[PDB]
């Protein structure tokens, strides 16, 4: 188990945790999270009580270091920090238990949530695709764009998410035009996943990141490449078995863990109705379709 | 964006630009089988495109060995229209290619965006006009041609005859629409007016008679009487 520190807590805010989150007060003595399960990736995210807007938060893994959050009042914000003093850093963790100011990682032990929705997530992955390569943490926000809705300004602060694209010439081979645009096989499979991505591992992955980030902070250019990486599956005639059965396991979780309300917004009407019900793979998503049809019908 | 009554002038500037439209690609009757079922038989078809500023007509002419051992038919025939429309820009000198193709139907638009995408600034738009193109076959020479092919062919035609000779491509464009919305209408009527009197011609090297100006405007209200009456006949009215 592992504990991320807060050097103080300043401001009211809104902190989460992977799925989880809870309120904090103006200077109430709030110290840190404790008993964060090693193995996973895990994500801290803030909104703060006087500005519902920009949502943001971090992307870590405590195996890659110590890390601790400390409020900064010149640039407003809970800021990530790594310490590089192990001995320095468990003194301030145990002396924050022994006064018991952190919040327990509160998972229940039944449940595979946070796991299955970050089965493929690699931190490896996570930092080529938010490039600030003097931290072990990534920073996101709700406003950061992605680097295709870049090419349609700032690239130090970009999501560089894979660019798919349906209509482009990587996606079409010449004098396949209509075959290649109508079953997406060989764009998925061989420029794809044996060019790009390699394996579906990296695929899954990016696919996870993407939707958590949409999930986490509403980043919109994130729900694009979410909604694109599963329309680029859905819309291939030759998939391995393998990955269907993998995409209908990770596709159930995210459904099931959408906050309700935000189904409007989050939800892509055509891209789901086309997957579940006019492409190639409409019959081989049955628990996302069974979980859609129940929970969200107004969308289909 | 798309073409419309607001825009329409932009027709007949000097921006290269070519109408695509695709309804007479794949042409079939439909009949009976000797068990009772349906079965169709394809014809001939073309694909028109037209340059609007100058009448000329690239009339591509799809013959019925296209589909063989083909499915799915009335989807290929928007592919094939792409792939023809692709190729006769890359056919065509620089300076000639168009810098706008517009078709007439809106899923014409993601086969030519992808047949296209070779040229990414020849920009492929979608119109909000009721263009009569469809009635192409009306014309009695491009019907001709089209029926009597034997392999796929090319062939040009100039859609104006001469009459850029005498009026601007605006009041050409309006003719040629008023002729083709007409045919469409009532093809019987529209081409009893304009053959009812044997001493007006149509030239070896044209496609309408040799009207003067002063017949082509008791031809021109004649076509107008015409669209007007069926109309009420169609509602009603």
């Amino acid at each position: 188990m592992n504990t991320v520190p807060f050097t103080s807590a300043p401001i009211e805010v809104t902190i989460g945790i992977d799925q989880y989150s809870f309120n904090v007060k103006e200077n109430q003595p709030f110290h840190g999270i404790k008993d964060i399960p090693i193995g996973h990736v895990h994500v801290i995210h803030f909104q703060h009580a006087d500005n519902s807007s920009m949502r943001y938060g971090y992307w870590f893994d405590c195996r890659m270091g110590n890390f601790y959050i400390q409020y900064d009042p010149k640039d407003g914000l809970y800021k990530m920090m790594e310490e590089r003093d192990g001995a320095k850093f468990e003194n301030i963790v145990h002396n924050f238990k022994e006064r018991q100011m952190m919040v327990s990682y509160p998972k229940i032990d039944e449940d595979d949530t946070w796991y299955n929705l970050t089965e493929f997530v690699q931190m490896d992955k996570i930092r080529k695709i938010v490039r600030k390569d003097e931290n072990q943490f990534s920073y996101v926000d709700s406003s950061m764009t992605t680097v295709q809705e870049n090419e349609l300004s700032d690239p130090a602060h970009s999501l560089n998410y894979t660019v798919i694209n349906f209509k482009s010439r990587e996606a079409i081979r010449p004098g396949h035009e209509m075959e290649d645009f109508l079953d997406k096989s060989y764009y998925l499979n061989t420029v794809m996943l044996q060019g790009i991505f390699k394996n579906s591992s990296n695929y899954f992955g990016e696919l996870q990141f993407a939707f958590l980030n949409a999930m986490f902070f509403g980043n919109y250019g994130s729900s694009l490449q979410w909604h694109a990486m599963i329309e680029l599956i859905c819309s291939s005639a030759t998939v391995p078995k393998h990955m269907l059965d993998k995409l209908d396991e990770i596709l159930y979780y995210q459904i099931k863990t959408l906050p309700e309300q935000y189904s409007d917004i989050l939800l892509n009407e055509r891209v789901w109705n086309i997957c579940l019900y006019s492409s190639f793979q409409k019959n081989s998503l049955h628990n996302t379709e069974k979980i859609m049809e129940n929970k969200y019908p107004e969308l289909l | 964006g798309a073409m419309n009554s607001s825009n329409y002038a932009e027709l007949f500037n000097n921006d290269i630009k070519l109408f695509v439209d695709d309804t007479n690609v794949y042409r079939v009757t439909v009949h009976k089988t000797f068990e009772g079922n349906v079965a169709t038989k394809a014809i001939n078809g073309c694909i028109f495109t037209l340059n609007p500023k100058t009448g000329h007509l690239f009339l591509k002419i799809i013959h019925t060995s296209v589909w063989a051992g083909q499915k799915r038919l009335s989807q290929l025939a928007k592919w094939k229209t792409a792939e023809e429309v692709s190729a006769l820009v890359r056919s065509l000198p620089k300076e000639e290619q168009p810098k706008q193709i517009i078709v007439t139907r809106k899923a014409m638009l993601d086969p030519l965006e992808v047949h296209m995408l070779d040229f990414p600034n020849i920009a492929i738009r979608p119109t909000e006009l009721r263009l009569p193109f469809s009635a192409a076959m009306s014309i009695d020479k491009l019907s001709d041609v089209v029926m009597k092919a034997t392999e796929p062919q090319m062939v040009l035609f100039n859609i104006y005859d001469d009459w850029l000779d005498r009026i601007s491509s605006y009041t050409a464009f309006s003719r040629l629409t008023l002729l083709l919305r007409a045919l469409k209408t009532n093809e019987e009527s529209a081409k009893m007016i304009l053959l009812s009197d044997p001493t007006i011609t149509i030239k070896s090297y044209h496609l309408w008679p040799s009207f003067t100006d002063e017949q082509w405007i008791t031809i021109e209200s004649q076509m107008r009487d015409l669209i007007l009456t069926e109309y009420g006949r169609k509602y009603n009215v």
